[PDB]
RNA sequence: AAUAAAGG
């Protein structure tokens, strides 16, 4: 009796923690490599439209990138990068320049459990190092083997590994090991303690940091040490090589800063004042500085400077004074900014520095001179939202008026973003909302064009029908001109603007005419044997089919439309065609004009103009292949557009028979052929239930891009940065025409139909920005968010957040408070302050001078919404806001708590409508560590002890209590039963009962585990339990009386296991759109990515696991790596699929999907329908 | 000096030790630090007292836990010697057997007497709680073993050996469970019912410690005989796989780790052993730095490497396994032998039980102290 | 996640049916034991199968005050102790240290001084 | 109630 369920990932994460700069594409120009949890983003530095960074191509593995580095092989035309995973992977990779792709050069597993020596948990991550020459590469696995990995003068030789500890001089305990620069040959230093200590015991031992440089000998594998040194100061934290001609290295330790080489006693200075009997090396003090160089990154941006990010966030520029023969004499620092708290930190153009974070939002910085100080400028900044700590789930505050009465409820995710000076609040939505500015009624029309006439603002709407058509007048009031120039007689099959939006055309099933206004100048019949039915404007041509397959052209020469007949003399009937006005430089063989043509033998062509030369031919087009090649199923729809940034990037758009496929163009080297190919994108677009079904625009709100129209309707969005947005439309229905609309009451704004003879005339909601994963707005709040509770009853927002201050006293034992009293040159403690703010949706600017600051030392461990019984309600319950507080003096204090009951309430005031209601705040004779409800009542977990209290009368009333385990953390009810978890035992399953008003425990996961957060697996008339742990796992136990290992009922069988790949420290749970009362569970991980859990059926999880392990099988992963091994623990179970890869088999042609579907022996429309359903059964937000 | 608990004494603001501040700056670390590498470091100033995590906040350091901080030592009224002292498996509080046969209830914070019971008949010697957190199991000097639960209640008391019972131990799946004698036989027996299966007749005379295996089905015990000081054993058959000619005295203690490749043994040759269960031809490494025998040994719950022993003299000393020379130490720690010791379920705090009839609590240290 | 989205009440669990009906239940196997178990529903009605080695608490008599040991855990008496086991404030003993000498020591003294 | 006060 198990559960199964799909995993999904919602959201990408965005927490950026690598960065490199190199020759990624080839060796022309260098570019930015940056890396995260399981991604890879290669971006480039753009001069213009004002610096902005394009994304240049984007890979996601199935691996955590443990590490990063690059190297310039021997007669390689590029860098190719050495990423490293889990406990020992080194993979080789490089880019494809044939299939835009990333290639697996090689890889190498480490993992013999000879190398572990004995222990079974892993805490020493790989560190891959390479030499500045290119000549090998080291990587230290488990601590203690550093493996060596010579590249040729195949670039690649046997690799070999090296017992660091047999070595002479014996290591232990390696801090960080780096390459110098200037060695004939390569030469590791290798920084580390052999004798380790604490900042408890430097009174007993110190001084006991070393550093070794071992000249590694690759030809021979002989490693001697040529020099090391002793005795430095315990906390050396950081090494970094020094670039010649100064050439040595520098030491970072958390109270001072060393520079050492050869033949010169270590240069030492201490920074801060804080290394008075706690080293015994010689440090001179460092005059007017006062710091501590922990946790700081570090880059040389000459041989001579370089740039320093603090713990903080303050950027510092230290210069290395020298002598005459570059011997480092004395330092100097010099504060030259502040930023974002970064996690990287990597030197581009001279000029350029990118500052890389999973704090807060990575930032490109310029910085210009004015012995030297430097200015900073923030250039760029990319999007961050994580860590996600928490999340409330609340509703939007305005919605236009025709879009309620709806049955799908509209909602909205709040999210407790960032760490320090960068906590801000993420509001996230999926879809968009047209805010409807008005409507109309207008049955019988199926179609309608927007044109442009006499700055670029529209003119008329003409509109379409059956029979005849209609036109609106639509330059202050939406008038229904008639009696004009135009034709009414018939039915419109298009309608544009020629001559910069000088001229229209309105192309009818009989003839073209090209018009000026309302009167029109010219007529030309059209007739050839069919009538028309296809038409395609590329100023200043134009090209219409007819019903059967003849193509003719036009073009405006100095002032009517000219006729021109196309050589394309061929024996297949064509079906489709687009024109394509080329504003970038990638179509070659300055605009240039372009036909892509389709015919009925599958093949595809695209023309050269006005020449009709062939240049491009395809030969089996509709089949959805991966990429386009240059060769020496109903194909109804395509379209060719440049995007981004000044029409910089080609898509191709495909609608055939209930498939989307989206394309876009790289560049690519017969002879005298264009010189271009087409990758196949990923989506999941469902076209599943002759008029067009993309809808070009540009400036919408700003943005360029393109319009699916369809069932399940899509914006497609691209902005300065190349990054394609794909965001859902579903609010209305099914969107059936579409276009871009520009007037005084929709400025810069669209209208379209829907399904019920419906124009809407609307605009986008200007408080999101659309250029990210999902529509997001970020709040900064300046500190630190660690709690959201969205308060029902009064639409608003409490967050507990904290700020830092120093620190000046120290509790005793009657609780005398020693006051600090250091020198000047003393870095104060760091010490907290919280306070529960409210936030309005409104304008998402926090309410005025209604805020709780909470007594001193006071820490806040959890804030909830809680409804607690009340005979004021309807429900008899109500929402009341609570949080429990723990009063931390110090280790030898006896820890306090207390309880916060707060409520919202209405108030005479804009914003200060709403107030805090403070209903109950009072002292608990234990520490307050978590809390919930449970059918009207406050459940406190207090200690090691946990209540259930009752608040009658405005004051809490024991009723119950339970003895538990070490430390309650967490706690969630459902319907009478109560999920405790803690932080080193599993969680327990416990109870209450109204009648006797008892606790008890109904049953306990026995082993030891470390949970972050638990849930519910809630699915029809089951109930699982949802765990998160240390190790990045999902788990999903039981309680199964009659199971015969879970005893009494008394222990929890863990019926699921799935490894997610990230830490998730909160859930949530929405409902279905055979899905009867099957919940979704939603989460949000520390990364900054959003997931799913939905629950299955057996049957169906039989056939997909099928699928899963032939695809697993049967096709190339990025980087080598293998999606099974990746999904597993750290006994197994297992009943959890993977979505991150099943959507991989609509990434394939029809040949491949049958050739696959029929050796499982199933059907691919079986397949797609499993795929797709469980597709549209998650779409919220 | 009757002590009912009747005496109408003044307050005491009792030192204490308390974890909750320390595990509240974990919980709130955690989400925005990857692991110790994005740690910012503590200083050795003593106004940084808000900045300990505890040892699940830092595995790349296993120092901390070197408890050579004196907090406070608990003494009966009615004197005796203390044989073995156990926390419950929360931490709730300790449990202290001497050779009264009596169970002494300490609390975990502040250390103060809870409780007194007349348990045994005789000096109890052996004391150990399930793997479910459910049943405590003791044993007395040539005698008995009883059945305890939570709450401190007996619920069966059954005649084992003829002899003193030394040590005992629960089976993964704590359906079965050993005891060793002093009639030098290994008896392994039933749980739920008090049935005994098997008898092990290998060892010379006075098996003197015995322990299972966390997953496997090994039992290895060690004695004062000279031939076969510690034995394997294979429950269900009852068939000696080896024998380890390690120490040539009486080897007090044998210990296995939980990640299973591991034994730890002790003996009045002044060394302690460690053997790599695997390949048992050769010694893994000799923990050599003890004036007298060694006495007692235990591993840290949370760090791998890291575990404590103390010997006949009062010291205890903190080893490391990957480390050779001794890592930290108290000389004079108590007076008498150390017959027991105990880590916090935590792992911030040990207790030592010793001949001088006292037991003392250790904590770990304060940055910048004197 | 909220009680408006995601409201299951509308559902029965198998647990809901696992739990007031006993399902997985074995006796006890040593008279005398319950802290921290279901007040019987059986025995209640009239209908303990298990016969007073019942492996859920039994509530046979009626009690007054709080059971003094109960509160620190460590009572051995369990559902047959003259003394309640609920956490009921106002049926507390009365306070030994004030109620003979006149001054209690304990600020927090959970003891009904009178 | 079976040590609530076990800093005697
Ligand atoms: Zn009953
Ligand atoms: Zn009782
Ligand atoms: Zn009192």
């Amino acid at each position: 009796n198990a559960m199964y369920a799909v995993y999904k990932q919602a959201h990408p994460p965005t927490g950026l923690e690598f960065s490199m700069y190199c020759n990624f594409f080839n060796n022309s120009e260098r570019n930015l490599v940056v890396a995260g949890t399981s991604q890879l983003y290669v971006y480039r530095l753009n001069r213009d439209a004002r610096e902005k960074l394009e994304l240049a191509a984007s890979f996601s593995f199935f691996g955590n990138v443990m590490s990063m580095a690059s190297v310039q092989l021997a007669g390689a035309k590029r860098d190719a990068l050495l990423l490293s995973f889990k406990d020992a992977k080194l993979s080789v990779v490089e880019y494809d320049p044939g299939t835009h792709d990333l290639k697996t050069l090689s890889l190498h597993y480490f993992e013999e459990p000879e190398l572990r020596d004995g222990f079974v948990q892993n805490v020493h991550t790989p560190r891959v190092r390479v030499d500045p020459d290119g000549r090998c590469a080291a990587m230290l696995v488990y601590g203690t083997r550093l493996v060596v990995l010579p590249f040729r003068r195949s670039s690649f030789l046997p690799s070999y590994i090296i017992d660091v500890r047999a070595l002479d001089e014996k290591l232990l305990n390696i801090i960080d090991l780096q390459f110098l620069h200037g060695y004939y040959e390569p030469t590791l230093l290798i920084l580390f303690e052999p004798n380790q200590t604490w900042p408890g015991r430097v009174a007993v031992r110190q001084d006991t940091c070393s550093i070794v440089a071992i000249s590694l000998n690759i030809t021979q594998k002989v490693h001697p040490v040529i020099w090391s040194l002793t005795s430095l100061p315990f906390d050396c934290t950081q090494a970094l090589a020094v670039p010649k001609p100064i050439g040595g290295v520098v030491v970072f330790a958390v109270n001072s800063l060393l520079y050492l080489n050869q033949s010169v006693p270590p240069y030492g200075v201490a920074l801060n004042s804080l290394t008075t009997g706690t080293t015994a090396f010689p440090l001179r003090t460092q005059e007017g500085v006062r710091i501590t160089l922990d946790c700081a990154q570090a880059t040389f941006i000459s041989y001579d400077k370089m740039v320093i990010s603090l713990k903080g966030g303050e950027i510092y520029v230290l210069t290395l004074i020298t002598d005459g023969m570059r011997s480092v004499r004395a330092f100097h620092f010099d504060k030259a900014a502040a930023s974002v708290l970064t996690t990287s930190m990597v030197t581009m153009e001279p000029g350029y520095l990118f500052l890389g974070s999973r704090l807060g939002n990575s930032l490109l910085l310029k910085y210009t001179e004015k012995l030297a100080t430097y200015s900073f400028e923030v250039c760029d900044s990319i999007l961050n939202i994580g860590p996600c700590a928490n999340a409330a789930v609340g509703e939007p505050a305005f919605l236009s008026e025709e879009f309620q009465n709806s049955p799908e409820p509209d909602l909205e995710i709040v999210v407790c973003s960032g760490h320090g000076k960068n906590g801000a609040l993420s509001v996230l939505q999926k879809s968009i909302r047209p805010q409807v500015v008005t409507t109309f009624e207008l049955p019988g029309c199926y179609d309608m064009w927007t044109v442009i006439a006499p700055g670029r603002r529209h003119g008329f709407l003409i509109l379409s029908r059956e029979d005849s058509t209609m036109i609106l007048q639509t330059g202050q009031e939406i008038m229904e001109l008639d009696t004009s120039g135009f034709a009414t007689q018939g039915p419109t099959v298009f309608a544009g603007n020629i001559g910069d939006n000088r001229y229209i055309v309105q192309v009818s099933p009989l003839g073209i005419r090209l018009l000026e206004g309302v009167n029109q100048l010219h007529f030309i019949p059209v007739d050839l044997g069919a009538p028309i039915v296809q038409c395609a404007v590329a100023d200043p041509y134009v090209v219409i089919m007819s019903a059967e397959g003849h193509v003719t052209m036009f073009l405006l020469k100095s002032h009517r439309l000219a006729l021109h007949k196309p050589p394309l003399h061929h024996q297949s009937k064509v079906i489709t065609l687009c024109l394509y006005r080329d504003l970038s430089g990638m179509f070659t063989t300055e605009p240039t004009h372009w036909c892509l043509l389709v015919r009925e033998n599958g093949t595809m062509e695209i023309y050269q103009l006005p020449d009709w030369r062939l240049v491009f031919l395809v030969k089996n087009f509709p089949v959805g292949q991966r990429v386009l090649v240059d060769s020496s199923p109903l194909v109804k729809e395509v379209l060719l557009v440049a995007l981004g940034s000044r029409q910089s990037r080609p898509y191709l758009l495909v609608h055939v028979d209930q498939e989307l496929l989206i394309y876009e163009a790289f560049p690519h080297d017969g002879q005298g052929n264009l010189k271009v190919r087409f990758k196949k994108v990923p989506h999941n677009i469902n076209f599943r239930e002759r008029v067009a079904r993309f809808r070009y625009f540009e400036d919408i709100y700003g943005y360029s891009g393109v319009f699916i129209c369809g069932p399940s309707p899509h914006w497609l969005l691209v902005t300065g940065r190349g990054a394609l947005r794909l965001h859902p439309m579903a609010i209305d229905g099914p969107v059936d025409s579409f276009a871009p609309f520009h007037n005084v009451n929709c400025p810069r704004g669209f209208l379209y139909f829907n399904r019920q003879g419906e124009l809407r005339i609307s605009v986008l909601p200007a408080y999101l920005s659309y250029d990210a994963p999902w529509p997001v707005r970020k709040i900064p709040l300046r500190c630190t968010a660690h709690y959201v509770a969205y308060h029902v009853e009064s639409k608003v927002y409490a967050v507990a957040t904290s700020t830092n201050t120093p620190c000046a006293r120290i509790p005793r034992m009657e609780k005398e408070f020693e006051t600090i009293e250091r020198d000047e040159r003393y870095i104060h403690p760091q010490q907290e302050a919280f306070s529960i703010q409210l936030i309005s949706p409104v304008s998402w600017e926090a309410i005025p001078n209604a805020r709780i600051e909470l007594q001193e030392w006071e820490h806040v461990t959890c804030m909830k919404t809680v409804s607690l019984r009340s005979e004021e309600t309807v429900s008899g319950l109500k929402g009341y806001v609570a949080a429990g507080t723990c009063l931390m003096q110090g280790e030898e204090v006896t820890c306090r708590g207390r309880i916060l009951i707060m409520d919202v309430i209405e108030v005479v005031p804009p914003l200060t409508k709403n107030k805090f209601k403070v209903l109950y705040e009072k002292e608990q004779k234990g520490p307050v560590t978590a809390l919930c409800h449970c059918n009207g009542h406050l459940v406190s977990a207090i200690g090691q002890k946990i209540f259930l209290w009752s608040l009658r009368a405005s004051e809490l009333t024991g009723m119950a209590f339970i003895d538990t385990q070490l430390y309650i953390h967490q706690m969630i009810s459902v319907k009478n039963f109560i999920l405790a978890a803690d932080v080193m035992k599993s969680i327990s399953l416990l109870r209450y009962q109204e009648e006797s008003k008892t606790l008890s425990l109904v049953s306990r996961d026995a082993k030891p585990l470390e949970v972050y957060s638990v849930d519910f697996m809630v699915d029809n008339a089951q109930l699982g339990f949802l765990v998160s742990d240390r190790d990045r796992n999902l788990m999903v136990y039981m309680y199964l009386p009659e199971a015969k290992e879970s005893f009494g009922g008394m222990r929890l069988l863990r019926r699921a296991d799935f490894h997610v790949g990230a830490h998730v420290n909160t859930f949530w749970r929405t409902p279905c759109r055979v899905w009867e009362n099957k919940h979704i569970t939603w989460f949000a991980t520390l990364d900054g990515g959003i997931g799913l859990l939905l629950p299955m059926q057996e049957k169906t999880y039989r056939r997909l696991l099928m699928l899963q392990n032939a695809l697993t099988t049967m096709l190339p992963h990025h980087a080598g790596l293998n999606p099974r091994a990746f999904r597993m623990l750290h006994n197994a179970v297992r009943n959890v699929l993977d979505g991150e890869l099943l959507n991989r088999y609509l990434y394939l042609s029809t040949m491949e999907r049958s050739e696959l579907a029929k050796k499982i022996g199933t059907t691919p429309d079986i397949i797609l329908d499993d795929l797709l359903e469980t597709d549209r059964v998650t779409a919220h937000f | 000096l009757t002590f009912d608990g009747k005496r109408m004494r003044k307050a005491v603001n009792r030192k204490t030790i308390d974890y909750n501040p320390s595990v509240i700056k974990y919980l709130e670390n955690r989400i925005w630090q990857r692991d110790q590498r994005d740690m910012r470091a503590i200083q050795p100033d003593a106004g940084y007292y808000n900045d300990l995590v505890p040892p699940i906040g830092m595995l790349n350091n296993p120092m901390n836990a070197v408890t050579t901080k004196f907090v406070r030592t608990s003494t009966n009224k009615v004197k005796c010697p203390v044989f073995v002292v156990r926390w419950t498996p929360e931490g709730r509080r300790l449990v202290t057997g001497a050779s009264s046969g009596e169970f002494t209830l300490w609390n975990g914070l502040t250390f103060n007497f809870e409780t007194i019971l007349q348990a045994h008949d005789s000096p109890v010697r052996a004391m150990t709680w399930s793997h479910n957190d459910m049943w405590m199991l003791t044993a007395d000097h040539g005698g008995y073993v009883k059945y305890w639960q939570s709450n401190m209640n007996n619920v069966k008391m059954f005649q084992a050996h003829k002899e003193a019972i030394r040590e005992a131990s629960f089976s993964p799946t704590d359906n079965k469970f050993a005891t060793c004698s002093d009639d030098g036989t290994v008896r392994i027996w039933d749980f739920l019912r008090c049935h005994e299966e098997r008898i092990l007749r290998g060892h010379g005379a006075d098996v003197k410690c015995v322990d299972w295996h966390p997953t496997k089905g090994l039992v290895v015990s060690g004695s004062k005989d000279s031939q076969q000081p510690i034995k394997f054993w294979d429950p269900k058959t009852g068939q000696s796989l080896a024998t380890l000619h390690a120490h040539k005295n009486t080897v007090m203690e044998v210990k296995l780790n939980l990640n299973g490749n591991w034994l730890l043994t002790a003996s009045r040759d002044h060394l302690c052993k460690l053997f790599d269960i695997r390949n048992l031809k050769e010694e893994l490494q000799v923990f050599r730095g003890h004036k007298k025998e060694a006495t007692a040994v235990a591993w840290h719950p949370v760090h791998e490497g890291l575990f404590a022993s103390g010997g006949s003299d009062g010291s205890l000393l903190f080893w490391h396994v990957g480390v050779e020379k001794e890592v930290g130490g108290m000389e004079m720690a108590h007076e008498g032998m150390i017959w027991s010791l105990a880590w916090h379920p935590l792992g911030h705090i040990l207790c030592s039980g010793s001949n001088d009839h006292t037991s003392k609590f250790w904590t770990r240290n304060r940055p910048g102290d004197k | 996640m909220q009680e408006i989205i995601a409201s299951v009440d509308h559902i029965k669990f198998d647990l809901e049916i696992a739990v007031e009906q006993q399902l997985g239940a074995q006796p006890l196997p040593f008279p005398g034991m319950k802290s921290g178990a279901a007040v019987c529903e059986f025995f209640l009605k009239a209908a303990c199968g298990k016969g007073g080695m019942c492996p859920f608490r039994h509530i046979s008599g009626e009690k007054t005050v709080v059971c003094k040991h109960w509160l620190r855990g460590l009572c051995k008496k369990g559902d047959q102790c003259e003394f309640l086991h609920e956490y009921d404030m106002t049926k507390m003993p009365e306070c030994y240290f004030y109620s003979k000498f006149g001054e209690c020591s304990n600020k927090e003294c959970p003891f009904l001084h009178i």
